[PDB]
C-alpha cells in the first residue's frame, strides 16, 4: 500500500517553483478548516455542553447555551 | 465559435440545476395547520415558531420538522379505586391541540413526538385522584 503511495508522489509533475508554495498554502488552510470544523462540539438541537475538559479536568465558573460553542480537538 | 457558445449553454444549464436543487433542498411542505420549527446545529434549535408557511433554512444543518399544529383525541383507561374504592376502568377521552406560537420550546424539550409521554400520565394521575376522591 505505502508503496502504491510513493509511486503516485513521485508521479506528481514537478510545477514550476511557485506551484509548491501554492500546494503548501491550500494545506495550511485545509488543516485550519477541518480544525476549526472538529474545534466545535457538534451539539444539537436544545442541548448544551460546557466544557468536560482534560486540562484542569473540568471547570465550573464558564457556562455554554447550544450552538457557537468551541472544542478542543478531541479534548 | 459555436462550440464555445454550446459549452457556456451546458454550464450555464448545470449552474441553474445546482441552484434549483440547492433551492428545493432548502423548503418543506407546510400543510394548513403545520406550524415547523429550525433545528439547526450551530445554535441547536432558535427560538421562533415557524408560521404555517414556506420559511427558508440552508442544508445539513436543519431537518425539516413539519409539526401539526391541529388538533386531536385521546382516550385513557384508568383502573382506578374509588371513594368507595371500586375497580373502575374509565376510559376518558380527551381533545387538545398545540400552540402556534413556542413551538421551537416544544421541540427542544421533548422533540417530533411529544403527546405520547404525558398523555397518559396527568390523565391516569388525574383519574386515579379524582375517582378515589368519589363513590364509584
Amino acid at each position: 500500500m505505502a508503496q502504491n503511495l510513493k509511486d503516485l508522489a513521485g508521479r506528481l509533475p514537478a510545477g514550476p517553483r511557485g506551484m509548491g508554495t501554492a500546494l503548501k498554502l491550500l494545506l495550511g488552510a485545509g488543516a485550519v478548516a477541518y480544525g476549526v470544523r472538529e474545534s466545535v462540539f457538534t451539539v444539537e438541537g436544545g442541548h448544551r455542553a460546557i466544557f468536560f475538559n482534560r486540562i484542569g479536568g473540568v471547570q465550573q465558573d464558564t457556562i455554554l447555551a447550544e450552538g457557537l460553542h468551541f472544542r478542543i480537538p478531541w479534548f | 465559435m459555436a462550440a464555445k457558445v454550446f459549452e457556456s449553454i451546458g454550464k450555464f444549464g448545470l449552474a441553474l440545476a445546482v441552484a434549483g436543487g440547492v433551492v428545493n433542498s432548502a423548503l418543506y411542505n407546510v400543510d394548513a395547520g403545520h406550524r415547523a420549527v429550525i433545528f439547526d446545529r450551530f445554535r441547536g434549535v432558535q427560538d421562533i415558531v415557524v408560521g404555517e408557511g414556506t420559511h427558508f433554512l440552508i442544508p445539513w444543518v436543519q431537518k425539516p420538522i413539519i409539526f401539526d399544529c391541529r388538533s386531536r383525541p385521546r382516550n385513557v383507561p384508568v383502573i382506578t379505586g374509588s371513594k368507595d374504592l371500586q375497580n373502575v376502568n374509565i376510559t376518558l377521552r380527551i381533545l387538545f391541540r398545540p400552540v402556534a406560537s413556542q413551538l421551537p420550546r416544544i421541540f427542544t424539550s421533548i422533540g417530533e413526538d411529544y403527546d405520547e409521554r404525558v398523555l397518559p400520565s396527568i390523565t391516569t394521575e388525574i383519574l386515579k385522584s379524582v375517582v378515589a376522591r368519589f363513590d364509584a
